[PDB]
């Protein structure tokens, strides 16, 4: 098995990678540094594939599959963040308008 | 004497509402350590953004500490080492290779843009926090830009170039009779501990994972030397400690020493790598457990400075630092994340709370009992 | 499809600018209550009984205001950046809506073929591995 | 196909140089053995040195083708090493600091934690690239707006010194080299330093376009990043829940169970590290205190036989009674009964000698059992704590094998019931299916049938003799290969304890 | 001609020569 999260380098030389870690240094994230595969002339920084589909990036078709979407379109169309942003902006507007009235009186 | 105490939810102490001076600079977050490097100052910017978007600025006075000069840094460090640090650049390292091998810079202390500026700003933050805590203008200095303790008098190791903690300690010692130091970082405070072995003025307690770990120092027998005998306690632990275990091993020691040592000032490191899901850590603490130590130390009503070190997964250290900052104002946090620039980096649930891992705890109760037995036995001498 | 992208883009820029605004509010939030208290004390009817008190209160108000202009001007600057960035984002959004609604073209068809190649390349990156 | 005909010609030349049909076939066998990833490269080259070593050129083609001290951790520095001058030190810093003593030095993360670390690192790399692009865009914008107001005469002789008026001269170089290629980055930087007037606007335009392109790419990748985090973060909490899962996956192999007993023997009893006491007779100790843990497991077995895809009804009707037969014969619970000075009277200790099949079945039985015996001492405690359960876990385990319940909910169901006390009940289906398959392979084999018949005959006798045990061993060995590892099982009725020993 | 890169980078320096 791969050696990730050990700062000894005493009896773990047997494990996968683990040639870049030692007790001398603090960094131990080197073993899980991603590796590259040259496909179609370009490198790629590589069971997640079965658990998570990657081909879900595919663009929606013009038959309006908006509701039955790839767990991502619905996340944005159902995001209520715009309402919270509007409330924050209008609260700032009120906070500034109180002061505006104050300086209007003082002028 | 160690006894099992189940963990309880944190509630603030409304007895005191001391002033909080959260030192911060906007240029610290620009510096980078490398490409695959785990240590990132970007977590300080993450925590500051979380504080700003959370509504905590109405209580605390935010400052911007002036960068320290070379003469101020020479209060503890050597002229040659600070000269090399100022002169070294990511380009002329070939001409400085002699100092690089001599001063141990390059392997775990990479040379990057504005490295001397980073050291200067951290030292200035600690210096100004100590100055505020000494003049009576404040009682808590959240110098989250510091937290650099591994650095030594003439060496830089563990991503730690300038030891700002000892500089702030010296500033406190300008007019204070006795000062005390605490650690929560998983590693050991080698430089800070070593800086005051032979003298009684400073005490250095570290709750450090021991054995085959990065510092490899700070056993239970590091009592001291000369007149500084029994004035440097250590609490080595093992992998997998939890919130209740940490509280039970932390609180009695602090209570006993402040009963005996009677500190006139306090500094508390707040290393964020001792949490669950950490990259370079081996603990299982949560934000409640992390904040328990700072709340406990603050509850004693003593001038304390909180510094910020460690932290190698953004979300954990950011949330922990935000929680500590909130609890330093005697204010419980909402525990819901408001939308900000880094909202996408805060998990799949976007909740402030991070669930601690299920991993197997290793600290046996009898080992902890024996450890605090030696600690109390050596502390009873004075 | 560009509507989705601009919907993602809105909150990020909005939140960056709002965090900046929160910082500007933070650096000057400790003088608003003082200014309001000074104004209210000045507008009291039982205040004009000593000329020196009027002079000193006016001096305090002037000093507070001299300290308060810089925060206000920084607020104008950040709000102007907000306005122009949001103007660009809304422009993109409503061009996207108009294009998507006008027809219930070969250039945007090509981008599907260009992305189909990327999807085909990424799908085969797991089979070939 | 471009780099294959050359290899074909090279191998044809090698075959012609060998000239011998049988030697050529041997070389083919060697390369086929290497093709199965069994031969090391050094071994391969040392072997080919024997065949193709005569031809230096072909051998070279093949070789280049296949590749004073005080304290435990502190040491006192000498007098000469105590002088490192510091001008900033005052009287207090001299008195209260130390310069004579220096200190000296003297868990597997889950795969999903590693995945989260990789995702966080990728996100931070994208963020750093975007921020550096923003800083470089700002610098180029201020340079362009400063030069546009400048006259043409100053534009002609405009020279850009390194640094670009930035807090870090190396900040923009990385961004430029990233936007362009590595070979043209130095040329572009030199052109900017020497011809800013014509370079700054176009490079600024490139940066402006690349900012939008990179932001769109980041927002496109954020879909996959969000899905990965959502589907992996929940799993990334159970360090014990997954490590023990893979341990159970790797444990129940045929070699491993006998490896346990052989290891404990050769370590404690055979080696005699103490060298003071005789080796113990047995190796492992097991207990069967409760008998209600039998009917439920038998029901689980009958569920598997009634749900299995590949089993015949005449086989299923046999399997429905075989389990009852072994439980009745071994634990004395409820020829026709069988189908349904050393002489000691009324024996209570019984011996069972068998091959790897019965041993593996018994080990599967005991590994399933100790998973349920541990929760015996905690059932009442967790029942108390939940409202501040055996039937519940039984009915929850019922619905997996028959397919009523999917595999996922089983793991999370026990989490709230036991935070850290129970982490071994998550793979009951696998061990149960292994046990039923091993029972089937017990019944099918003729040698195992003879072994079980001999065990039946031995157990049917209520009195044993010194010679009877030797006769039983010889009879079980008569049809037994000598190379097979011998084991022995002894079950004690007095304490309801079953012991085992490796022979 | 339906490219994405390898052409605009040349047009950058091609514009320099003009
Ligand atoms: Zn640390």
């Amino acid at each position: 098995p791969e050696a990730t999260g050990i700062s000894s380098n005493r009896g773990n030389k047997l494990l996968q990678r683990s040639e870049v870690v030692t007790r001398r240094d603090l960094n131990n994230s080197k073993p899980m540094i991603e590796q590259t595969v040259f496909y179609n002339g370009s490198e790629h920084r590589l069971d997640l594939s079965k658990l998570v589909n990657v081909k879900e990036i595919l663009t929606p078709i013009l038959s309006l599959g908006d509701i039955i979407n790839h767990k991502t379109i619905s996340r944005t169309f159902s995001s209520p963040i715009l309402k919270n942003l509007a409330l924050q902006i209008i609260l700032m507007i009120e906070k500034e308008q109180m002061s505006v009235v104050r300086y209007s009186q003082f002028l | 004497v160690y006894e099992a105490t189940p963990f309880d939810p944190i509630t603030v102490k409304p007895s005191d509402k001391r002033r909080v001076a959260y030192f911060y600079d906007a240029d610290v977050g620009n510096y980078a350590y490398g490409a695959g490097h785990p240590m990132k100052p970007h977590r300080i910017r993450m925590a500051h953004s979380l504080i700003m978007n959370y509504g905590l600025y109405k209580k605390m006075e935010i400052y911007r500490a002036k960068p320290a000069t070379k003469q101020e840094m020479c209060q503890f460090h050597t002229d040659e080492y600070i000269d090399f640090l100022s002169r070294v650049t990511p380009d002329n390292l070939e001409m400085f290779k002699r100092e690089s091998v001599k001063f141990n810079v390059g392997d775990d202390c990479p040379v990057f843009d504005g490295l001397y500026e980073y050291c200067s700003i951290s030292g200035g933050g600690s210096m100004e926090g100590a100055a505020r805590l000494n003049r009576g203008k404040c009682d808590v200095a959240v110098n989250y830009a510091g937290g650099l303790h591994h650095a030594k008098k003439s060496e830089a190791s563990g991503f730690c170039y300038l030891n700002d903690i000892v500089l702030g300690i010296i500033e406190l010692l300008r007019y204070h009779p006795r000062v005390l130091y605490i650690d929560i970082d998983v590693h050991h405070g080698d430089g800070v501990e070593e800086a005051f072995y032979t003298t009684d003025r400073v005490m250095t307690c570290s709750f450090h994972k021991y054995g085959e770990f990065f510092p490899g120092t700070g056993e239970l027998r590091d009592i001291g030397v000369g007149a500084g005998k029994n004035y440097a306690v250590n609490v080595p632990l093992r992998d997998g400690i939890d919130d209740a275990t940490y509280r039970s091993v932390f609180e009695p020691v602090i209570k006993k020493i402040m009963e005996w040592y009677q500190p006139s000032a306090v500094v508390l490191q707040c290393g964020g790598d001792s949490l669950s899901g950490d990259r370079l850590g081996c603990f299982n603490l949560s934000m409640e457990g992390h904040a328990n130590c700072v709340n406990y130390v603050k509850s004693f009503g003593i001038p304390m400075m909180v510094v910020g070190g460690g932290g190698y997964t953004m979300r954990n250290v950011a949330r922990t630092w935000c929680f500590e900052t909130g609890l330093l104002n005697n204010v419980v946090l909402d525990k819901d994340l408001p939308y900000n620039e880094y909202y996408e980096y805060y998990g799949p649930d976007y909740k402030l709370s991070v669930r601690p891992s299920n991993m197997f705890n290793v600290n046996t109760p009898e080992y902890l009992d024996k450890v605090m037995t030696n600690i109390f036995a050596n502390l009873e001498n004075t | 499809n560009d509507i989705t992208d601009v919907l993602e883009e809105f909150p990020l820029a909005t939140s960056r600018y709002l965090t900046l605004l929160h910082e500007i509010d933070a650096k000057c939030v400790h003088s608003m209550p003082n200014l309001n208290e000074r104004i209210d004390k000045f507008l009291k009817k039982d205040f004009n009984k000593d000329h020196q008190t009027q002079v000193r209160l006016l001096n305090n108000i002037n000093k507070i205001y001299e300290e308060l202009m810089p925060s206000l001007e920084e607020k104008m600057h950040v709000s102007s950046i907000m306005l122009d960035n949001l103007d660009r984002l809304t422009s993109r959004l409503e061009l996207a809506y108009e294009v998507a609604i006008k027809n219930t073209p070969a250039m945007h068809l090509h981008h599907e073929l260009m992305e189909k190649i990327e999807s085909k390349s990424n799908s085969k990156s797991s089979q070939a591995l | 196909n471009i780099s294959l005909n050359e290899e074909v010609t090279f191998f044809e030349k090698a075959k012609r140089y060998i000239g011998n049909k049988h030697l050529y076939t041997e070389f083919l066998k060697i390369l086929n053995l290497y093709s199965q990833d069994i031969l090391d490269l050094d071994d391969l080259v040392e072997k080919v040195d024997f065949y193709l070593g005569s031809n230096k050129e072909l051998f070279t083609w093949f070789k280049n083708f296949v590749g004073e001290a005080f304290g435990p951790s502190y040491k006192r520095l000498p007098k000469s090493d105590t002088f490192m001058p510091c001008s900033g030190r005052d009287d207090m810093c001299w008195e209260v600091l130390n310069d004579e003593w220096v200190g000296h030095p003297v868990h597997r993360k889950n795969q999903y934690e590693e995945t989260l670390f990789k995702i966080e690192e990728e996100r931070h790399e994208y963020d750093f690239y975007i921020e550096s692009n923003l800083r470089t865009i700002q610098c180029l914008e201020t340079i362009v707006n400063k030069i546009e107001n400048m006259t043409e005469n100053e534009k002609a002789n405009f020279k850009l010194p390194p640094g670009l008026g930035h807090t870090s001269m190396t900040i923009y170089k990385k961004v430029i080299r990233k936007v362009y290629d590595k070979e043209r980055g130095f040329e572009i930087i030199d052109a900017l330093h020497e011809h800013p007037a014509v370079t700054a606007p176009v490079v600024l335009k490139r940066l402006k376009q690349k900012d939008e392109e990179w932001r769109r790419a980041q927002r496109e990748w954020n879909k996959v990043w969000r899905e990965l985090e959502q589907k992996v973060f929940f799993k990334s909490l159970d360090h014990l829940g997954l490590t023990f899962k893979q341990a159970d996956k790797k444990l129940l192999t045929t070699k491993q169970l006998i490896s346990e007993i052989s290891s404990i023997k050769v370590d404690q009893t055979n080696k005699k590290i103490h060298w003071l006491t005789p080796k113990p007779k047995s190796q492992l100790d097991f207990d069967f205190p409760d008998k209600n843990i039998f009917y439920d497991i038998l029901c689980l077995a009958d569920t598997f036989i009634t749900h299995t895809t590949a089993y015949s009804n005449p086989d299923k009707e046999r399997l429905k009674d075989l389990l009852k037969y072994f439980i009745s014969l071994f634990f004395s619970i409820s020829l026709l009964d069988i189908l349904h000075q050393g002489i000691i009277q009324n024996r209570s200790i019984f011996n069972l000698f068998a091959n790897t099949n019965i041993y593996i079945f018994f080990r599967h039985w005991t590994t399933i059992y100790e998973r349920l015996l541990e929760i015996k001492q905690m059932n009442e405690r967790v029942t108390k704590e939940i409202n501040t359960a055996y039937k519940q876990v039984l009915r929850l385990s019922r619905r997996l094998i028959n397919g009523d319940l999917e595999h996922q909910w089983f793991e999370e169901s026990l989490r709230q019931a036991y935070n850290n006390k129970a982490f071994k009940l998550y793979t009951i289906d696998k061990v149960t299916q292994s046990l039923v398959k091993h029972a089937h392979t017990l019944m099918t084999d003729a040698k195992t049938a003879e072994i079980m018949a001999l065990f039946v005959k031995d157990r049917n006798a209520s009195t044993t003799s010194a010679k009877d045990q030797i006769i039983y061993r010889l009879q079980v060995r008569s049809h037994m290969s000598n190379t097979e590892n011998m084991f022995r099982i002894e079950f004690d009725k007095r304490t309801l304890h079953v012991s085992i020993q490796y022979i | 001609l339906n490219p994405l890169r390898d052409s605009e980078i040349n047009d950058d320096f091609h514009q320099w020569a003009q």
